[PDB]
């Protein structure tokens, strides 16, 4: 559809979802715990706002939280050439008021396998001529696909640091928008957003960061930070 | 053509990183990032460059 084949959804079904914003939404990421979050190495820019608990980015319904992004750090490998670790975390200037709409998502223990069923969110939408930009809440289930075929899909392309989820037809992505968001399978966070070759395209699944890679990076950088 | 900036794209995948970075083709159309852009130009026999950076 208009949400790349997805289906509508709302922040407390997804209340570990949320909006980066640089006078407009450009990215998504995840919320960690209380003072942070989990994005793409490629959504970094200076003065970042995070906007968490957003049923709808363009309209404040006053239950959202706005909390300036105090520090931003990129994986110190990441290559913007090749997109390999692409992954980022943000430190919060305050901490959040954790409620309904506004909670964290584990870090997971393990790698997810192939044909595990995840849930991917954002605000990524495409209009009729294909043109995509960010509006309507949407969720979608995808399966993890093999490695085999993913490197099918993208010969060359894939390192060991990315995964492909999603439908050999197409009809079914994430897509602008929607970088940087979570890909949660089992309750635990396995993806992050971060490139396809177009969207929702027949034999071109998307590609995310393997977050299971890099749980000891994380938690050992949040908490010297 | 009625130019003034083309798209600089250098990425060593066959693919869009999927950010919302819009920018406004002399064509007349948005393009949800520069990388979209480019992709579209190297199907095409004449190049759209960038009017201004934001949507149309
Ligand atoms: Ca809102």
């Amino acid at each position: 559809d208009k949400i790349v084949g997805g289906y509508t959804c709302g922040a407390n079904t997804v209340p570990y979802q949320v909006s980066l914003n640089s006078g407009y939404h450009f990215c998504g990421g995840s919320l960690i715990n209380s003072q942070w979050v989990v994005s793409a190495a490629h959504c970094y820019k200076s003065g970042i706002q995070v906007r968490l608990g957003e049923d709808n980015i363009n309209v404040v319904e006053g239950n959202e939280q706005f909390i300036s992004a105090s520090k931003s750090i990129v994986h110190p490998s990441y290559n913007s050439n090749t997109l390999n670790n692409d992954i980022m975390l943000i430190k919060l200037k305050s901490a959040a008021s954790l409620n309904s709409r506004v909670a964290s998502i584990s870090l997971p223990t393990s790698c997810a396998s192939a044909g595990t069923q995840c849930l991917i969110s954002g605000w990524g939408n495409t209009k009729s001529s294909g043109t995509s930009y960010p509006d309507v809440l949407k969720c979608l289930k995808a399966p993890i696909l093999s490695d085999s075929s993913c490197k099918s899909a993208y010969p060359g392309q894939i390192t060991s640091n990315m995964f492909c989820a999603g439908y050999l037809e197409g009809g079914k992505d994430s897509c602008q928008g929607d970088s940087g968001g979570p890909v949660v399978c089992s309750g635990k966070l396995q993806g992050i957003v971060s490139w396809g070759s177009g969207c929702a395209q027949k034999n071109k699944p998307g590609v995310y960061t393997k977050v299971c890679n890099y749980v000891s990076w994380i938690k050992q950088t949040i908490a010297s930070n | 053509t009625s130019p003034q900036r083309e798209a600089t794209c250098t990425s060593e995948v066959s693919g869009c990183p999927k950010i919302y970075n819009p920018v406004c083709g002399t064509d007349g159309i948005t393009y949800s990032n520069e990388c979209v852009l480019c992709s579209e130009n190297k199907k095409r026999q004449t190049p759209v460059l960038i009017q201004k950076s934001g949507p149309c």
